[PDB]
């Protein structure tokens, strides 16, 4: 039993910056693999980010590696996306994700799933 | 409520689960976090009404009964030690629900 709230998300200008809090309401620790997604305007549920707890290792989606980097301190027990150099094609509702599963297949790209425990999402707007 | 591990020896961990009875699909998955690295051991898909299980591995041994429903590996060896965490997840019907056990340590050795 884990619960997720997400915040920070807002109206920024194309090519700005945002940082995404995610407030885990459980007990997470290293077996746990904690990841960000984002659903497009049209587009279902694409995965942006994940983190594998235990290790360091974490995944990028080809689209946000070199600008976006995932985020965590066991002390707060909260997951953060620090968004740099925003566009018209990160806008979009990004979902904070947790869930024990294989190591390959968290950091693999392919986590996806309808499965896990998930956030209520938060609305980022940024274009014009 | 969650997953119940459980240890035989004088070798294996045993999840246990006690399904609502709304309930009639459940899958109990064994994971192992070892050397830097979480796996999955095994899953098995559980039927209840239908009392009938699909295991996803055949290293793991299911097993079921009209409330309960139980998930085992066997003969354990000294490369099998690692954290051995149970989760549990209600398929159907809505709502889905899981529950993720904080691991137990198991160490194995051979004489």
């Amino acid at each position: 039993q884990v619960q997720l709230v997400e915040s920070g998300g807002g109206l920024v200008q194309p090519g700005g910056s945002l940082r995404l809090s995610c407030a885990a309401s459980g007990y997470i620790y290293s077996a746990y693999c904690m990841g960000w997604f984002r659903q497009a305007p049209g587009k279902g549920l694409e995965g942006v980010a994940a983190i594998y707890i235990g290790g360091g290792s974490t995944y990028y989606a080809d689209s946000v590696k070199g600008r976006f980097t995932i985020s965590r301190d066991n002390s707060k027990n909260t997951l953060y996306l620090q968004m740099n150099s925003l566009r018209a094609e990160d806008t979009a509702v990004y979902y904070c994700a947790a869930d024990v599963i294989p190591t390959e297949t968290c950091l693999g790209g392919s986590w996806s799933g309808p499965f896990g425990y998930w956030g209520q999402g938060t609305l980022v707007t940024v274009s014009s | 409520h969650v997953a119940q591990p459980a240890v035989v020896l004088a070798a294996s961990f045993v999840c246990e689960y006690a399904s609502p009875g709304k309930a009639t699909e459940v899958r109990v998955t064994v994971l192992r976090q070892a050397d830097s690295q979480v796996t999955e051991v095994c899953a098995a898909t559980y039927m209840m009404g239908n009392e009938l299980t699909f295991l996803d591995d055949s290293i793991c041994t299911g097993t079921s009964s009209g409330n309960q429903v139980n998930l085992t590996i066997q003969g354990l060896r000294a490369m099998d030690t690692g954290l051995y965490i149970c989760k549990v997840e209600l398929m159907y019907p809505p709502p889905y629900y899981l529950g993720i056990g904080n691991g137990t340590q198991i160490y194995v050795i051979d004489p």
